[PDB]
């Protein structure tokens, strides 16, 4: 085992090597500061000047919103306004995609949904539902659906402006009339159904049935031609 | 004319088992103390 | 050279609340 | 904030120690990386040898040369720094 | 979230999207709790490679569950809605 | 009872070592070939 | 018992260090005292300069004189012992 | 695994130097021990007054008598050996 | 900025070596250039036979003419200079 | 010797009890919450 022994001794020499210097990281590098330093750092880094820094910080936030504790500390640190502001940027579509996904991760827990509602995030998602991109629409539908799990979000959707559920159903009918994209329509219709199950649904039903004239549209969308989840 | 040996100084870092990001490879050895003087 | 002793006490660094 | 439990250095050098500790806590995650950043950065400017220990539960016994020593808290980490 | 140690040369570059792939693979391993991780991982990576290249194994698992050696059946299924079943 | 399999960290460790050594352009088929070869 | 995570000394010196640490552990219930005990005994045992850090959570970057370094655990407590 | 980066020496003596370096890495791990072993072997076997440097990172500029010079990356430890 | 680690040399030559090595560092940064500068200067000043090894991590075993031997850390780079 | 956040122990049987606790309150919706809570917890202790 002479070769093994010389390899071991040579490795031990290479271990205690007196490395020269920790050369400085580039500007576009993100990292987690020890312990709590990361959550304040993120909400700063979400509002930096360079775009790629903001995108990679969006990815880091999507990493940081998984555990409930990190969710609480990140939403208390003031993450939601930054994420919604980045969502409303229309210059680059990718950032909108990642922001919508990040909001979907954010809205899972109760505090995330309440703070999304308070900071006018539901309006931002409703506006983003008409984004000419494609993936961001699916992400926004998923985020709205996951936010609508709570009754308070359902009520906030009921009365936010004049018409929110009405143009949602209108968009579902519009996208089913032109083309055959069924995922977006099914997501929108299940979101509408989750709205109808709000405890006081008198406003939610009245709006839909009266103004939107939903019943003939659903009767037309019940035909056996359409994909089965749409019929469901 | 005599002979003397030289060597530079060398440094090491130790990092403990961290509850977070860390997984350390085990390449260590064990020993029993015995008496001391 | 001169000596020096430090020590992390109980509850000084760790604020429970 | 910096609660300097025990320091034997001048004011400016202490302030630079706290600033380097802040940068290390901001940029790196694991403890030994922060320790190495502090030690190498103080090797680069102040004087060629340094020793650092970053942690939460420890108290050393060292032999530092006078005019260079610090043992202070930043955030929730104890940073001990001395030349020898 | 980049991972960059203090002392790591530029000769070792981490390809982008490696973290996400290992992310998903670890999540599936944790969900399934297999007994033989090596063949499980082989089957998993073959599945995803075929799916990305151009849904055999989801349907195969559903059919195997409905029914209530298996590696050969899965391999035959992954290399092929009545014409495909006839070919298998 | 949702735990990491008792043997998984080492397997992922080895896989990371090999994928960082080889530097492939397709991680999926790389994993397929690696695991198939190790299986035999 | 005792596990040597890192060592850079002769077998006899490492055995002596382990013996010193375990001997300290039956007298001193405060950790600074263990650091002091170890530092005195290697101070008189060997060339006078030494340094010792003891704890349960710390990470370091020390420039240590060649052929003299150790980092090992007794029970649940880590000990880093080196010479400048 | 020797890679003779640059040498002015007889081929047999080059092979002897590579051999000596091999058992040098075999016997000890410390650096200056490797250098001492190589120089002692080339003082015993061949004519005296040799100089050895078995390092990792260094840049040297030395003057030697003719037909006695060798520099090889044995493993990734670079060994330099020459005559006064 | 130069701790004279170990030197058998006249005091005037020690001071001159430190000064010329500082001038070497201000002139160049690569280790081999520093060693060339230093040994060429002391070749011009004293008996031409000189040898300089410059770097961060190396250990030698050399044969030097008596009262001509120096090894010092001038910053982070160590210089080992001797006359055969 | 608690020195890290994760060291804090959350008992297995904690949250369930707490939920049952809030159940009773939101059933009665009282105004002297402290007195009723003390009575309820003392009842649970003396019966257990």
């Amino acid at each position: 085992d002479s070769q093994a022994r010389i390899q071991a001794n040579l490795r031990h020499i290479q271990a205690f090597e007196a490395k020269p210097n920790p050369k400085a990281l580039p500007e576009t590098a993100v990292t987690r500061g020890f312990e709590k330093v990361a959550f304040p750092k993120l909400v700063r880094e979400l509002t930096c000047d360079n775009a790629v820094v903001r995108k990679k910080s969006l990815l880091a936030a999507r990493e940081l919103l998984s555990s409930p504790v990190n969710h609480v500390q990140c939403v208390a640190a003031g993450a939601t306004p930054a994420i919604v502001a980045l969502l409303q940027d229309q210059t680059d579509d990718e950032t909108r995609y990642y922001a919508a996904g990040t909001l979907k991760l954010l809205a899972a827990k109760e505090v995330g949904a309440r703070d999304l509602a308070q900071h006018s995030g539901l309006d931002a998602l409703a506006a983003a539902l008409e984004d000419p991109s494609e993936g961001v629409r699916d992400e926004a539908y998923g985020a709205l659906i996951e936010a609508a799990r709570f009754d308070s979000t359902r009520r906030a959707l009921e009365a936010c402006g004049s018409g929110a559920v009405l143009p949602r159903l209108m968009e579902l009918a519009l996208l089913e009339a032109q083309g055959g994209a069924a995922g977006r329509a099914q997501q929108g219709l299940v979101l509408l159904f989750t709205c109808t199950q709000a405890r006081h649904n008198a406003g939610i039903l009245s709006q839909l049935v009266d103004v939107a004239q939903a019943i003939p549209h659903l009767a037309g969308l019940l035909k056996p031609e359409l994909p089965m989840p749409v019929r469901h | 004319i005599k002979q003397h040996s030289q060597q530079t100084v060398r440094e090491q870092a130790t990092q403990m088992a961290r509850p977070g990001v860390l997984l350390d490879n085990d390449y260590d050895k064990e020993v029993t103390p015995g008496r001391y003087q | 050279g001169t000596d020096a002793i430090t020590q992390i006490e109980n509850g000084d660094l760790f604020d429970f609340d | 904030k910096a609660v300097i439990k025990n320091a034997d250095m001048s004011e400016e050098m202490q302030a630079d120690a706290v600033d380097c500790a802040t940068q290390a806590l901001e940029k790196y995650n694991i403890e030994k990386d922060i320790a190495a950043y502090i030690k190498k950065e103080f090797d680069r400017k102040h004087n060629p040898t340094w020793h650092c220990i970053v942690g939460r539960n420890f108290g050393s016994y060292v032999t530092h040369e006078t005019k260079h020593f610090i043992y202070f808290y930043l955030g929730q980490v104890a940073i001990l720094l001395f030349k020898s | 979230m980049d991972v960059e140690p203090i002392f790591c040369a530029e000769q070792i570059v981490i390809p982008h999207n490696l973290a996400d792939i290992l992310k998903a693979y670890t999540k599936e391993v944790i969900r399934r709790q297999p007994t033989d991780l090596i063949a499980f991982s082989a089957k998993y990576f073959t599945n995803l490679a075929n799916v990305a290249s151009g849904a055999p194994a989801k349907e195969q698992l559903r059919q195997v569950y409905t029914r209530g050696t298996l590696t050969e059946s899965q391999v035959t299924g992954l290399c092929q809605a009545d014409a495909v079943v006839a070919k298998v | 009872p949702i735990t990491i399999p008792g043997d998984f960290p080492a397997i992922l460790k080895a896989f990371t070592r090999e994928i960082l050594r080889a530097q492939p352009s397709n991680i999926y088929e790389f994993g397929a070939r690696y695991f198939s070869g190790l299986q035999g």
